[PDB]
């Protein structure tokens, strides 16, 4: 959640 | 007129079957700790890991002749840094920030399929565009692209929709080079399909 690259 | 010798022959031969694809596919024993190789090498899945770039190599390194493989990398799974190319056996496969890892060092050569830029020993700003006469903002690499490694001339280039786009990198003679990518996208699925060899 919140990350530009779909990581979280 | 820039194609490697025997490219049309290779691309028109019956495609290597799943067995061949797994033999020349991603190596579970040669990838980032944050990548899981699936289907015995046919594709990988990058785990969701924040602030990481992650690479994988194929199982087989090429030193002679012509080899080609198709990479399938969904457009929506590329994120900020999606790089496609080759690496030596010694290239690093992980770094703790988002970056064009592949092509950042002596041991790797990459095409940034979002920006259009070529990286070898390059941090990224100033890198040249490929193919000739194009730029990121006005091109879109589709889901599937071919990677074409000519180890007799010592070149790496790419083909899109069956059309070779020219040599991207030169000076590769005498090296042993593996298929490679680097990725930043959580849960991206990158497939590799070996297309054969001649040589």
């Amino acid at each position: 959640r919140g990350d530009i690259n779909n990581n979280v | 007129l820039s194609c490697p010798e025997g490219l049309e022959e290779l691309l028109s031969a019956p495609p290597p079957d799943l067995g061949a694809q797994r033999r020349h596919g991603w190596n579970p024993k040669d990838c980032s700790e944050n990548i899981e190789v699936k289907e015995g090498g046919l594709y990988f899945e990058r785990r969701p890991v924040a602030q990481s770039t992650d690479g994988a190599r194929g199982k087989r390194g090429y030193s002679r002749g012509l080899h080609a493989w198709e990479i399938s990398w969904p457009l929506e799974q590329r994120g900020t840094h999606a790089v496609v190319g080759v690496a030596t056996a010694l290239a690093p496969l992980q770094t703790d920030h988002y970056a064009a890892l592949l092509g950042s060092n002596s041991e790797s050569w990459g095409w940034d399929i979002g920006r259009g830029k070529l990286y070898h020993q390059s941090k990224g700003p100033g890198a040249p565009q490929y193919p000739a006469g194009t730029q990121g903002e006005q091109l879109e690499v589709p889901e599937r692209l071919l990677v074409v490694l000519d180890m007799e001339e010592g070149t790496l280039g790419y083909a899109i929709g069956g059309t070779y786009l020219g040599p991207a990198f030169r000076g590769l003679k005498g090296r042993t080079l593996y298929p490679a990518v680097s990725a930043v996208w959580g849960q991206c699925q990158v497939r590799i399909r070996y297309l054969g060899e001649r040589g």
